[PDB]
């Protein structure tokens, strides 16, 4: 995506999804023998994370006026919002668009919960 | 499996009963096999482990493979690392949960808890799509009001609340079965129904043409044709 | 699981407090209502005492009045399904009801046998005007000689909880004038005493019967209320069971994951 950006396009990457990835990460840890941390996580999955979800940006005129835009998916388990990963994801993103399966099951499709969605940007994305 | 899809050519039906022991060995050597252990003392490879098992699991250009594979539910909590993994590899899923087996309605399935890629209307049909929809609403209202209920009483609702939840309880018990496996079990004979006729007799139900039957006339009975004939069988 | 019993318990918090505040407001409003149905007793029984001196005696049009407003206990339907049954056991009859839950209750037994709008009433206590005025459309559409048999249904307080439906017929102006078991009282046939006695008996009644409905529907109210609140108490109690023991058991498992990586 970097050479889009770079390049002066616009581009958008999803990620289905990041969870699955700090698992694999886990893994890949645990048998290095390195400490484990919270929830058996890595002590660095933040570190991780953070690596990836800091590349998105809009670039100044200097470079093109380009764009990388970041949509990652996050998989919770029982609704555990204040989980290990859901709570670093959440601290780094800008907003989230959060997903009640009870509304969904409601017939409320696609079940956007909008009370505890959240954007920052805001109203300087939206058209006129 | 694989040397029938892939030598044979013949399209091959896969049961596996029940999958989640194949990861619960994995737990019992992992710890003589020295790793550390996972959250809730899993073995580390989990995901992959079960990913070299059931991605050989699939149709291709040579061949068909349907496949039916069980998981145990350690403690019924489906939020376990095992089933948690397992859900991502499931064209369809149709959760069993004691709720609803404890009440004695079988086979039990849970028709909020669970989903099937082919459920959208580019498949079943408008016809079809809409009755899932209106079912799985309607059940999801009942169980909604379901907390006040117990505090105010099934009088306490307002008039469409209440007939909403009349339908409910209507259609929550029609979907029960009789297995023709689970005669043993019940002295019931077994009864095998045909979708569109499933299709019609939901429809039949929430259109109101059938709203005056007493419950128990639903109660492990295949198809509307049956309902009546029990209903009858009962008002003897 | 967790998840669903914290959801569940602020399910019932919210009812529970909704409970409790009604249960206030209803205790609350109890004293007026039941000053205003002693009132109402007296003057309707020295209306009635007037009757005995006569010893009355008897489509039949029955006129029942339910308070509108809802929470309160079965008891508003319970009437209405009362005189439903007593609907059943005389078709000769027409009925009519006086408030909003009534009318929910008789939509799903009678809608189109036999009709009578009232409805809105139910806002306030009542008053003499209110039933006078409420008599006199009563009977304005459906003459009284088109329905000399009259039956009035209201509920009265066996308790401060208990209530018990009943019924006291209106004379008509018919049966007014045939002075049945009357020969002793004084009389003057050139007046109008036989149609405006008739009347006033309507607005009257009327009047009785609202205040004893209103002051049972507050009691019971009130009662159902406490019982409300009761099965909110033991819903809140058992839940919060299950949802110590479950954070429990998941601090357990964190606990334990922890202590593993530790020795290694």
């Amino acid at each position: 995506g970097e050479w889009f950006r770079d390049n002066g396009k616009h581009a958008l990457i999803v990620y289905d999804d990041l969870s699955k990835q700090a698992v694999a990460y886990r893994q890949l840890s645990l048998l290095l023998r390195r400490p484990p941390g919270r929830e058996a996580y890595p002590g660095d999955v933040f570190y991780l994370h953070s690596r990836l979800l800091e590349r998105a940006a809009k670039l100044s005129e200097k470079e093109g006026s380009g764009s990388l835009t970041a949509l990652p998916v996050i998989e919770t388990q029982g609704g555990d919002v204040s989980a290990y990963i859901p709570t670093n994801v959440i601290s780094i993103t800008d907003g989230q668009i959060f997903l009640e399966a009870e509304l969904f099951y409601k017939g409320i499709r696609p079940a956007i919960n909008v009370g505890l969605s959240v954007s920052r940007v805001g109203s300087a994305a939206q058209v006129k | 499996a694989e040397y029938f899809r892939d030598e044979e050519g013949q399209d091959v039906l896969l049961f596996i009963d029940n999958i989640f022991r194949f990861t619960q060995a994995g737990s019992e050597v992992s710890a003589l096999l020295g790793r550390i252990p996972s959250a809730v003392g899993y073995q580390p490879t989990l995901a992959t482990d079960m990913g070299l098992l059931q991605e050989r699991i699939t149709t291709t250009k040579k061949g068909s493979v349907t496949s039916v594979q069980a998981v145990y539910v350690p403690a019924d909590d489906l939020t376990d690392p095992a089933p948690a993994t397992t859900f991502a590899h499931l064209d369809a899923t149709t959760v069993l949960s004691r709720g609803i087996s404890e009440l004695g309605i079988y086979p039990a399935v849970d028709p909020l808890d669970s989903k099937s890629r082919l459920l959208d209307a580019a498949v079943v049909g408008q016809e079809h799509y809409d009755v899932a929809s209106k079912v799985q609403e309607t059940l999801q209202t009942y169980k909604s009001l379901q907390d006040i209920i117990a505090i105010l009483g099934m009088d306490e609702l307002s008039e469409q609340d209440k007939l909403t939840v009349e339908r409910a309880r209507k259609i929550q018990r029609f979907l029960s079965q009789p297995f023709a496996v689970a005669e043993v079990f019940t002295g019931i004979p077994g009864k095998l129904v045909r979708l569109k006729d499933t299709v019609a007799s939901f429809k039949a139900v929430l259109e109101g043409k059938y709203d005056n039957i007493p419950e128990h006339a639903f109660y492990m009975v295949g198809g509307i044709e049956d309902v009546v004939a029990k209903a009858e069988k009962l008002a003897a | 699981t967790l998840k669903e019993v914290e959801m569940r318990l602020k399910s019932i918090k919210n009812i529970e407090k909704i409970t409790k505040t009604m249960k206030i407001v209803a205790s609350t409003r109890l004293s007026k209502a039941e000053k205003a149905k002693i009132s109402a007793k007296k003057m309707d029984e020295a209306e009635q005492l007037f009757y005995k001196n006569a010893e009355t005696k008897n489509k039949e049009l029955i006129v029942a009045i339910t308070s509108d407003k809802g929470l309160c206990g079965s008891i508003h339907s319970q009437l209405a399904k009362a005189v439903r049954r007593h609907l059943n056991d005389q078709p000769n009859a027409d009925i009519v009801t006086i408030g909003d839950k009534i009318k929910m209750q008789l939509l799903r037994t009678h809608p189109n046998n036999i009709k009578l709008s009232i409805n809105g009433i139910g806002k306030d206590a009542p008053t003499f005007q209110e039933s006078a005025l409420i008599a006199d459309k009563l009977l304005s559409v459906m003459k009284a000689g088109t329905y000399p048999k009259i039956s009035i249904f209201y509920n009265d307080p066996v308790s401060s909880l208990s209530f018990e439906p009943s019924e006291k017929p209106i004379f008509n102006a018919k049966t007014i004038e045939q002075s049945p078991s009357f020969g002793k009282f004084e009389i003057d046939t050139d007046a109008n005493v036989p149609r405006d006695l008739f009347e006033y008996t309507l607005a009257n009644q009327m009047l009785t019967a609202m205040a004893q409905g209103y002051a049972a529907e507050i009691s019971a109210r009130r009662n159902a209320m406490d019982n409300a609140s009761k099965n909110a108490g033991d819903m809140i109690n058992r839940y919060s069971i299950l949802y110590n023991r479950t954070r429990q058991a998941v601090i357990t498992n964190e606990l334990v994951d922890i202590i593993t990586g530790a020795s290694s």
